[PDB]
């Protein structure tokens, strides 16, 4: 891909005491046109990993196909594919990251930003980031695009350091994620009110919620805004 | 004349490829494996000869899986069966990548059959030493 066409916007994610949470809207934008509504950008792999992708929707679907093929190939000749030899989040990440860096170095990158979030077999919370440049980093809060500028400042006030992770509950993290989605719908032109939210908890497993909407919006004060300065009526 | 069994793909005066029949003899020397088609699917079964108690039970899996819906069990030379299963998995992956839908069971059958028939076409390749019972459930049952 040399320039993206149909693109998805920000993807936010953060850790908490017993797992991780990720979320992203369901919008596919043809530039300035909100062309496709209801476009799932959260790909659940197994019962312990979720991949959130932003960028070219075609490359996102290519990565979906790659993940499905990776699951199928790991199932081959593996009697423990549902157990000790299942696909871990770190495996899926490392694979995607190798792919992204290779595609960058071949001057034909996957125009995407990917966030892999899940729980390892030993209960550890995995949350890492990659992009079309192949740059990888891991932080208690990860966002792409406008989220990286707006979602992270809100989510980092809950977990500014690793030591804050054991103190955060699932309700706190989910409320923060919903607030960040609302703020993005406020201040992102390429955003949507409908989104999806996944919770990978080391005890309850994968909880995937679709068709969510941004609620509790403050718009009443818009009635008191009249004119761009000196106008009174 | 003589020597019609020394080279693969060479037809005998009767019209037979003796190397193929020798491979069949090699197949008959293997353990027993069966397949039964029920009303909504298929069931495969295989015997694993326990050469010694040193073998780990429930390990040394003999039945292989292709895609997520095809099962294959082969009687004869186990390495040849694994090679054929790998080739079939490649064919199924190609079929899915190109047509989205999972490969139909008859299409997979024809792919494996053309692969084997090609392996019985040249004197530089040895015919497969396995008989394979496979199948599964597709959109046509």
């Amino acid at each position: 891909t040399q320039q993206p066409i149909v693109t998805g916007t920000s993807v936010i994610s953060m850790k908490y005491d017993n797992g991780v949470i990720i979320a992203a809207d369901n919008l596919g934008s043809y530039g300035s046109l909100l062309r496709f509504n209801g476009v799932e950008r959260l790909i659940p792999v197994g019962d312990n990993t979720v991949v959130g992708i932003s960028g070219d929707i075609s490359d996102m679907q290519h990565i979906e196909r790659l993940l499905k093929d990776l699951v199928t190939e790991n199932a081959y000749d593996n009697p423990l594919a549902d157990a000790e030899e299942a696909l871990e989040p770190s495996y899926i990440f490392e694979y995607l990251a190798t792919v992204m860096y290779q595609r960058r170095s071949k001057m034909n990158p996957l125009w995407n930003a990917i966030i892999v979030a899940g729980v390892q077999s030993n209960g550890d919370q995995f949350l890492r980031y990659v992009n079309l440049l192949g740059v990888t980093y891991s932080s208690p809060t990860l966002a792409t695009g406008f989220g990286a500028h707006m979602a992270n400042p809100l989510l980092r006030k809950v977990v500014d350091r690793e030591s804050d992770i054991p103190k955060t509950t699932v309700q706190v993290a989910e409320e923060a994620i919903v607030n960040a989605m609302r703020v993005l719908y406020y201040r992102d032109a390429r955003s949507s009110r409908n989104f999806s939210l996944a919770i990978i908890d080391k005890n309850t497993g994968l909880t995937f919620k679709k068709n969510l909407q941004v609620e509790n919006m403050k718009w009443d004060f818009a009635k008191d805004i009249k004119g761009y300065g000196t106008q009174k009526i | 004349g003589t020597g019609y069994d020394l080279s693969n793909s060479v037809f005998s005066p009767d019209g037979r490829n003796f190397q193929v029949e020798y491979a069949v003899k090699a197949v008959e020397n293997g353990t027993t494996s069966i397949g039964i088609k029920c009303n909504d699917g298929v069931v495969f079964a295989v015997e694993k000869l326990i050469t010694s108690k040193l073998l780990v039970p429930q390990k040394n899996v003999k039945i292989q899986v292709v895609d997520r819906h095809i099962g294959c069990v082969y009687s004869g030379l186990i390495p040849d069966g694994r090679h054929l299963v790998n080739r079939g998995r490649e064919e199924a992956a190609s079929f899915k990548k190109l047509y989205k839908t999972p490969i139909p069971i008859p299409a997979f059958a024809d792919r494996l059959g053309q692969y084997v028939q090609a392996h019985t076409l040249y004197n530089s390749v040895r015919p497969f030493g396995v008989s394979t019972i496979f199948g599964g459930v597709d959109k046509n049952g």
